């Protein structure tokens, strides 16, 4: 259960 | 005739779980007091996708209008903050603020480097941001470019391109200009007309937990 | 200057940006001290992909061997911790620990419901985990199954399946068993034979900031 995302 | 209650909260920094908690806390308070609207003074450089989506979802379920106000001058609603804006009932921006710049990445590396997002993720967020723009009648074409071209916009640009509804210097001007505006998304199934004639402004303080987390962040 | 030194540090909780900083701080100390190795006692239930990838990178670039030790009994290197393990010079597991369950997710809904990733991003993390395993000569079939089957393994299983190199109850047993072993990845371009005879063991205390930030992320 690795949490994937952020954004720039 | 009637006295309309408007709440005003500040939400600052990276979008995380604690941010969701702030959105949930401040919105719940406004709902229980039968508020006309809650305004959120938002300043964010970005943050986590799941929390962002949870915030958009919390805003959809809201029993009162949520106005996202990019404030103060110098603030931005970049990356995750843009989706929150687009997912809300009305967007305002103060002079000298920014919206857009939403090209997803897996994250930043040690030496300034950026870990690329696989195309699927990119396409997934394109569809999501277009959807939010479509559902709220905002410019989906431009919203896509927030991702595909890392497009960022001034308030005057954002209004002209039909991404936001209001350019305002303070809470006073915001209420004045947004009075009589229909919300861009429904509140419980119907599109509410905002009544800001005879308004009581109430400011919500951040909680101890809010302040602690952010002071740690400031280091 | 003519000493054989092994540093031991502790890393507990969610793998985040701050966990990166910890790995970097501990590894840097050991590098500047010309340590024979650093042993990282790891207990993590989950974490973020970007921090995970930065940690793996930092381990790949380490000037000394990094030994990932799933410790104490009851610890797990689940989710992001598994990648960190597979990305390192040697993996040890204490009796009663766990490794695996690495399915990538977009995160958690308001419910606590699982927000799954698009199928293609599952394939991206499959490629990534297979790469780590084949670069370190470890069982990439089983590694793939950490994702596709949410597969989790006990120490003895992980050993039998060629995913880890050591099962050890404590640091002293770890040193005794791993002594003479080649690292599974290079240190500065060369595979290295661990020399743990006549070794001085130095424990690096987690700082107040480490314990506090961990405790806060906990709740
Ligand atoms: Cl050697």
């Amino acid at each position: 259960n690795v949490i994937v995302l952020m954004l720039p | 005739l009637a006295k309309n209650i408007v709440y005003v909260a500040q939400i600052k920094g990276q979008i995380t779980s604690y941010t969701y908690d702030q959105f949930d806390r401040y919105i719940t308070i406004a709902e229980q007091d039968n508020a006309e609207a809650i305004i959120i003074e938002l300043d964010t450089p970005g943050g986590r996708a799941d929390a962002m989506m949870n915030i958009v979802q919390r805003i959809q379920q809201s029993k009162i209008p949520v106005i996202i106000y990019v404030y103060p001058p110098g603030a931005s609603a970049a990356s995750a903050g843009t989706y929150i804006a687009l997912g809300s009932h009305l967007i305002a921006m103060a002079p000298g603020t920014s919206i857009g710049a939403c090209r997803p990445i897996l994250g930043y590396s040690q030496n300034g480097s950026i870990i690329e997002a696989p195309p699927a993720i990119t396409n997934y967020f394109i569809a999501y941001i277009k959807s939010l723009a479509q559902e709220s009648g905002r410019n989906a074409t431009i919203a896509e470019e927030f991702i595909t071209k890392d497009l960022s916009l001034t308030p005057e640009e954002a209004l002209k391109y039909g991404v936001i509804e209001v350019v305002a210097r303070d809470i006073n001007e915001l209420l004045k200009k947004s009075n009589g505006m229909k919300t861009k998304i429904p509140v419980n199934g119907r599109y509410v007309t905002l009544n800001f004639t005879n308004v009581e402004v109430r400011y919500l303080a951040p909680s101890f937990k809010d302040k602690l987390i952010s002071y740690i962040t400031d280091l």
